[PDB]
DNA sequence: TATAATGGGAGCTGTCACGGATG
DNA sequence: CATCCGTGACACCAGG
């Protein structure tokens, strides 16, 4: 409910491509490698895999075990994967206790958690590049500005 | 958040799965029925949905007995998935409407 | 405000975020009509004595 | 008297909060639907 | 034996001496209601 | 209203997360 | 792009 980094937190693909595992005696390291790219996940040694060799992951994947950071998942996959995520995990927590509790209100709060966005170019707005505001506010703006047929602001969740 | 409003005119929605992938990764296994019920349950359909024969139409709340019925038709391997209004995709300012959110449980 | 504005073109990274958090400040001080001198106190209010009692 | 109570008014506290922040140097200012300031303290404290 | 009908319970029952106490907590301390009252000097909020 | 006097003195013992400062 | 640090916050009623 906080969006907090996770203590073992799991190590995502930021993009697609095929696993080319590198494990010398003392250290390890998986590789992601596209079509013409190619990233490097240097890991400790004892960290367990969800990863067959040359298996083709989706970006933001765990490859890892473990809790998948919220934000890191945002930024590679998307909101809608970011709030399956979350109302997912909690029910996991409340299934286990066998509480018996519907998704909509898990839903409500994911919702008021994805309420804000961060502007990455302020187009024709009086915004600025950082600047913080709420989805509805410069989905709003930009659609005056799409009627006034100005540069709309480019935002990310 | 209040239900401000019968319906927010959205096209958006969600798909609950009634299947998840099994930790051996050997295939997809259906979803534990309560799962599902929290899921689905008192949700308002937001596409057709024709299966087993019988025609579940949008904006229809689905009763516990539709979700069982898609839980029936997920068995014999008609569906996978279940489009639906969802809170998430609402667009009601300040709060939900009332087809997003479903029923009064 | 201006400064700030070109500030908020450099390549560096640190730079543009403390040109807006400030332009942040100033913008608000701006909307507002608030004088930025109205932060320091030359006339202390007393609270109703009877919500002192 | 046998009557139906009265629509209530504004809470004593609210007043309590809002002299507490003026004491604090913050003009907190009760407006209408235009922007026009509405008076709570029903002219009691205004010169 | 049910003392109201005479029958008896239709199973046998566990009866025995136990030790019970009377704790400090009785409702004649406790039991308390207010239409109005006292108010507080700054909130003019009831007092508690 | 006058000798001279010229720099204090406690402190007493969480746990975490977050955002900002520094280094 | 890290570590360090100062400052927040840490359930409800009851009686006290
Ligand atoms: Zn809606």
């Amino acid at each position: 409910f906080e969006a907090r980094r996770p203590k073992a937190k799991a190590v995502i693909s930021e993009i697609d491509g095929v696993v080319r595992i590198e494990e010398t005696e003392e250290k390890l390291s998986v590789f992601v490698e596209s079509e013409g790219f190619s990233k490097e996940y240097k890991l400790p040694k004892e960290a367990r895999l969800l990863v067959k060799d040359g298996d083709y992951v989706e970006a933001g994947q765990p490859l890892t075990r473990g809790a998948i950071d919220p934000h890191q998942l945002l930024e590679a996959k998307g909101p809608e994967a970011v709030e399956r995520y979350l109302v997912e995990e909690i029910q996991k927590v409340y299934r286990a206790q066998g509480v018996k509790l519907h998704d909509k209100h898990i839903e409500i709060v994911v919702r008021q958690m994805m309420k804000y966005v961060e502007v990455t170019d302020p187009g024709d707005s009086r915004l600025l590049e950082g600047q913080v505001l709420e989805k509805w506010d410069v989905e709003a703006l930009n659609e005056r500005l799409i009627a006034e047929g100005k540069t709309p602001v480019a935002w990310k969740p | 958040i209040v239900v401000r409003e019968a319906d927010c005119g959205t096209t958006n929605y969600i798909s609950v799965p009634l299947f998840q992938p099994d930790e051996v990764t050997r295939s997809l296994r259906l979803r534990k029925r309560a799962d599902i019920e929290a899921g689905l349950y008192g949700r308002v359909l937001a596409r057709e949905v024709e299966v087993l024969g019988v025609r579940l139409e949008e904006g229809r709340y689905l009763s516990m007995d539709d979700v069982h019925l898609l839980i029936k038709a997920a068995e014999a391997g008609e569906i996978q998935e279940v489009p639906v209004r969802s809170p998430l995709t609402c667009q009601t300012r300040y709060g939900v409407c009332q087809k997003c959110y479903g029923y009064d449980l | 405000e201006k400064e700030l504005l070109e500030e908020m073109k450099h390549p560096s990274r640190a730079r543009r975020a403390k040109a807006r958090k400030r332009l942040e400040v100033v913008r608000a001080f701006l909307d507002s009509g608030n004088r930025p001198e109205w932060m320091i106190l030359e006339a202390v209010p007393v609270l109703p004595p009877d919500l002192r009692p | 008297k046998g009557e139906d109570v009265p629509e209530p008014s504004v809470p004593e506290s609210f007043r309590v909060l809002v002299k507490e922040l003026q004491a604090l140097a913050l003009d907190v200012q009760t407006l209408d639907e235009k922007d026009n300031p509405v008076d709570i303290f029903e002219g009691l404290a205004s010169k | 034996y049910d003392g109201r009908t005479g029958e008896p319970i239709e199973g046998p029952i566990v009866v025995g001496q136990m030790f019970i106490m009377k704790l400090y907590h009785m409702v004649e301390d406790k039991m308390h209601a207010r239409s109005t009252g006292p108010y507080s000097l700054i909130t003019q909020q009831p007092l508690g």
